[PDB]
């Protein structure tokens, strides 16, 4: 398995409602096209702890990382930054680990 | 997704249980990673250059976080390691992390030809510089991360001749 | 501060000790007055003697601990592994390198020793050689998997108990070996330099074991504060001096 | 001629010459006699051809006019070339002596009229204004000939700026003017044909030569909008509704997937 | 080495590292 | 010179300077001294001619083009003109600096450009890739003369691979090259006219200069098919239903009967 | 008489001729003016350095020649192999030895020659590089099957016709070349020492093949009186002051 | 012999048989 672009920056706005993007990765299948476990990937952990980010299924091998809204993005109080890294993993089992780094714009 | 923006030149390391190979970077001063910097911005306008690379590692992290990376370079002809177990047998250095940041892999000059042609081919290629975790990246939390920077830069046996012009500069417009 | 550097490959450190010289000989090519087989022998010298880092094991809460053989962990690592193949016998010694770094909320010990001719016992009870495959287990290393009645006995397992060092001798003696401790609290490495200790000039590369590095973790590892409760530790050896001779065919099959 | 390679056995030191700091902002003196084992290389390539002479002096094409009615005028500049203004835009204070040749293929009996700066131009061909006094001309036949003439450096100053961060008038002004643009002109080149013969094209190829750069910079890593504008960002398509809508045209290829090329 | 046109100005081409790369005190 | 004959009586000897061995894989030194009975003869003949400087360096002809639009492009290579190439087919490395002259029966103005290796050319006349900063250029009237400019030898070795016996990918790959073809490339030429008058017709006469010839080989004993290539099978019918018949077309006449010639 | 001794071998002749030495330099060391890397090259030195004698070859009536490539040949014979696959470049001067003999009943002759850069030409036809499994057969040499219109015309394979020394130049112009002649009738063997003939100091022992031995049987055997119409051909060839340098993993798949 | 470019490629044309017929030991 190979995360495609993610190492990555996110951006999402302060006063964002629940469901808002902050970035879009696929994966590649390391060349045998075991396919993804279905609830794969995922978010193992955060930076300083954190929910709201789930990572939802666009159409194909696309992915997206999405806030969930059950936590509030207050940037005028903290934390500003978070780090989760995604866990994809396949049939067959060769798990990958990537790092997204998702900051908090100062929306005025 | 980055390119355009000041993150396409951290990439973020972690704390990851199996040996990884974190980043690749052809040694080809034709290929984007250098034709951009100053080494190679100045190697592209010359056909043929011959001499020895150094590559500056960071690390951005806290205080507190350390780790072992194997930085090597597999020489020409060698393919690309896909395994620690087969990039350590090139040239490589293995750097620790505490109370100083930054560490250098000189590139040494392994070549049949005596230049080495700017615009990278097949028959003159330069091998690859791969970055491995030597042992991890431990930081002080269980989901900490580290930013890892690189500079490149030239010896003092690095030259260059047949001066053209560069690859790196269009003009479609005309200036008014 | 610290950095190695033999051919092709340089070992960098920043938080480490005194490098251990075993018995305070330098690694040194085998002179005339103590040679013994006439032809003459050969030298790499640049692709033989490098920093071949063997794989990496993960320290966890209960690990036992590893034992390495030597030279059996680089019989295929380069050249030298190819020289180990392709040569009647051969001599080398040794430049161990042991890297383990957590943080400084962690905590432990490792007593990292460098046992000559660390002849195991068996796993127990019938008087029964060890088997060839298992004190031969290459670069993979060997987990110890420590002591208990339901080991396996079945083809001469080496025994598992760290505490006699597997062999019937008490660990905490161990330290008259050429050794060092890896305190996660005050150094994150080892580095010992051993030379060709043996009582005869040069033997067969694969037969004979004349070392063997041994990583007991003294005092288990402690997370405190952090999330991470395993640490890898990895072996970096490079051999030095390294001479063999009596050329011939490939002693695989 | 570059340095030697010095032979390098193993060595086992505790001043580690790879440890160094990208921080302090000095570049790591590290040869390869550092990190592995050297042998001695009697080494004599030059880095003559990358000395600022030899890299600038090379009379590249500084600009192009179009003879109308057997005339044309252009004021000296190297700002509308974007490849000669790249490599120029890497130093920040320039001096040379520049040498002017005219490929122009024109044929019949051309003239050059170098107007140094403060007076009127010839506004046309035939005008009052060729028959001068002083200002420096040069008559040529294309065919049999190239014409070549140095300027001096003709300065105010004891360099050129390639960049200036500053204004000519002061603050409350309305029409300040940011740039090099008022900081220096060379004056201007005025061609006329007597004859009728030839094509209108005419390029002017200029040579810095006794050059003396004085302050690198990062070459400009974006293709040019401007003269004496260094701006970069595009505005391609002005008639349609998008024309606030601005392209970047740098050249930093992306790769799919790092760790992998 | 012969200056035809007695000038200095119509000559044709004429010919430390460490004031980058270490500015240091 | 060559050396004078020596005078030699009749000789009774033991050791014979006639019966020498082929096996060997050395020539026999006999001169005609110990065959016959020679005459001092005072000798003074000159191989001069013959030296690899003298045999080479004759400017032959390297190709030829044609300008379609005002613009042609030649690659340089000496594998097109089957009489040079043999020449060079002599000796396996050759390292000379080259001498270019341009013959061209246009009339007007026409500018060459040397292309760098790496780099690309313009595509077509009026490009915007002739206006370049750095790739040396060379303009020209083709009446009143002949431009030429030394090339010197750039290599990427000790020598020229007349002959290679090796690929450029390793094992694996799919579209390895075999030959001379990646070991080395000198650049190209790209010739445009900025006028309308002359011909098409442009050759270019390469003269190596500075030779040092590194390795005797057989000469070249058929004639050549392709270029970068060294078959020699010719297939001269593609279209009719002996396509796959290869003539061989040597140089080796035959005779109706030996012993009689 | 002769006597040939090169680490671990030996190489003895009794009807053999003054050995050849190619272009009159013998197999040297790559001079410290002359080198363009920077790492320190390797030495095997004795186990490098001996005499791996190729397959023997059957050399019948209509037998039209073999050629072996170097240093192709010797990519699997022992060490030398080894380094050819373990290291980025390498330089070797080499000592061919060619050996056939049949009787004093038997007649023919051959001529051994080595070619540098012997480029081979296509089987016919269409431009197409010859395929790179064509040119690196390996120590099992290439049997050169003659000239024809049937020869098959696939993968780039390489001229078979040995008149034209499958490059296109004349046989018989060959002794241009350092060569020799076997001719049964006076000599049953040949030798020749090559020095490393290139023009860069060292490249890669896998991509390029410096030399190429071509062995060409001249006149055909005629057997006599004797029921023997075929004799084996040896090639035993050996580096001599080889050095390898740019140590990376084995180039192997 | 003067070298009117001051350089040396750009002169004019520059100026023991036996390493052939006799390559023996």
């Amino acid at each position: 398995l190979h995360l495609i672009l993610l190492p990555a920056t996110g951006n999402v706005a302060e006063n964002s409602p629940p469901g808002t993007s902050v970035h879009k990765f696929s994966v590649k299948l390391s060349a045998s096209l075991s396919p993804v476990i279905p609830g794969f990937p995922q978010i193992v952990n955060s930076n300083p702890l954190t929910e709201a980010f789930r990572v939802n299924w666009l159409s194909g091998t696309y992915f997206e990382v999405v806030t969930t809204g059950m936590e509030q993005l207050d940037f005028e109080t903290g934390p500003n930054i978070f780090d989760l890294q995604i866990y994809v993993k396949d049939e067959v089992g060769v798990t990958d680990l990537q790092v997204l780094t998702v900051q908090v714009t100062d929306v005025n | 997704g980055e390119v355009g923006k000041v993150s396409m030149y951290y990439i973020t390391v972690t704390k990851k249980t199996v040996t990884e190979r974190i980043l690749v970077l052809p040694l080809e001063m034709s290929n984007t990673l250098f034709a951009t910097t100053l080494l190679g911005e100045v190697l592209n306008y010359y056909a043929n250059w011959s001499g020895s690379i150094t590559i500056t590692f960071m690390c951005v992290c806290d205080a507190f976080s350390t780790g072992k990376f194997l930085v090597a370079y597999t020489p020409p002809g060698g393919k690309l390691p896909e395994d620690r177990k087969q990039a350590m047998l090139g040239v490589h250095i293995i750097w620790d992390l505490g109370l100083q940041s930054s560490c250098t892999i000189v590139v040494p000059w392994i070549s049949s030809g005596f230049y080495r042609r700017t615009k990278a081919d097949s028959f003159t290629h330069g091998g690859y510089v791969s970055l491995w975790y030597q042992t991890a990246f431990v930081p002080p939390v269980s989901g900490g991360t580290g930013s890892i920077l690189a500079t490149c830069s030239a010896c003092p046996d690095m030259s260059v001749r047949m001066l053209r012009d560069s690859p790196m500069m269009e003009q479609k417009n005309e200036l008014q | 501060l610290k950095q190695i550097t033999i051919g092709n490959s340089t070992i960098t450190t920043q938080d480490s000790l005194h490098t251990v010289l075993a018995y305070g000989e330098w690694p040194t090519y085998l002179s005339d007055i103590d040679a013994t087989s006439v032809d003459k022998p050969t030298h790499p010298e640049t692709s033989a003697d490098r920093f071949y880092t063997l794989d990496s094991v993960e320290w966890q809460v209960g690990s036992h601990g590893w034992w390495w053989k030597l030279p059996d962990a680089l019989k295929d690592m380069g050249v030298f592994g190819q020289n180990m193949y392709y040569h009647s016998m051969g001599r080398s010694g040794f430049i161990i390198h042991t890297q383990c770094n957590a943080t400084k909320f962690h905590s432990g010990a490792l007593i990292v020793a460098v046992i000559p001719e660390h002849q195991l016992a068996y796993v127990g009870g019938v008087k029964v050689n060890v088997g060839y495959d298992h004190t031969h287990p290459g670069q993979s290393g060997h987990q110890i998997r420590g002591p208990s009645q339901s080991n396996d006995r079945s083809g001469g397992k080496p025994d598992e108990d760290p505490l006699f060092n597997c062999n019937g001798t008490l660990l905490g003696n161990i330290t008259i070996f050429p050794h060092q401790i890896i305190n996660l609290r005050t150094n994150n490495s080892s580095t010992i330099v051993v030379p060709y200790i043996n009582c005869v000039p040069m033997d067969n590369m694969l037969k004979h074991n004349n070392l063997s590095l041994v990583i007991i973790p003294l005092v288990p590892l402690r997370p405190g504060s952090s999330g991470i409760n395993s640490v890898p530790i990895t072996v970096t050896i490079a051999p030095y001096k390294s001479e063999f001779s009596g050329a011939m065919e490939a002693q695989r099959q | 001629v570059v340095p030697d390679t010095k032979p390098s056995g193993p060595q086992h030191t505790t001043k580690p010459s790879i440890l160094g700091a990208m921080e302090i902002g000095a570049s790591s003196n590290a040869t390869p006699e550092s990190t592995i084992e050297t042998r001695y290389v009697y080494n004599t390539n030059t880095n003559a051809e990358a000395d600022v002479e030899m890299f600038l002096g090379r009379s590249a094409l500084w600009g192009k006019v179009t003879l109308t009615r057997q005339y044309a005028k252009w004021e000296i500049n190297f700002q509308e070339q974007a490849h000669i203004r790249k490599k120029f835009e890497f130093f920040t204070y320039l001096r040379f002596d520049m040498e002017v040749t005219i490929v122009t293929n024109n044929k019949g009996l051309m003239q050059i009229m170098f107007v140094p700066p403060g007076i009127d131009h010839p506004e046309t061909h035939d005008d009052r204004k060729w028959d001068s006094a002083s200002n420096p001309s040069v008559f040529f036949q294309p065919k049999s000939g190239f014409p070549r003439f140095t300027i001096p450096f003709t300065g105010l100053a004891s360099a050129y700026y390639m960049f200036y961060d500053g204004y000519d008038k002061p603050k409350g002004s309305d029409n300040n003017e940011y740039g090099i643009a008022p900081t220096n002109d060379m004056g201007l080149l005025c061609f006329r044909t007597l004859d009728n013969s030839g094509g209108n094209d005419v390029k002017i190829y200029v040579k810095p030569k006794h050059i003396t750069a004085w302050v690198p910079r990062p070459p400009r890593a974006t293709q040019y909008t401007h003269k004496y504008s260094t701006n970069y960002h595009y505005k391609p398509n002005s008639s349609g509704p998008d024309e606030h809508v601005l392209k970047d045209r740098h050249f930093i290829k992306t790769r799919p997937l790092i760790s992998s090329a | 080495n012969i200056n035809y046109y007695k000038d200095s100005a119509s000559s044709g081409l004429s010919r430390d590292p460490s004031k980058f790369t270490q500015p240091l005190v």
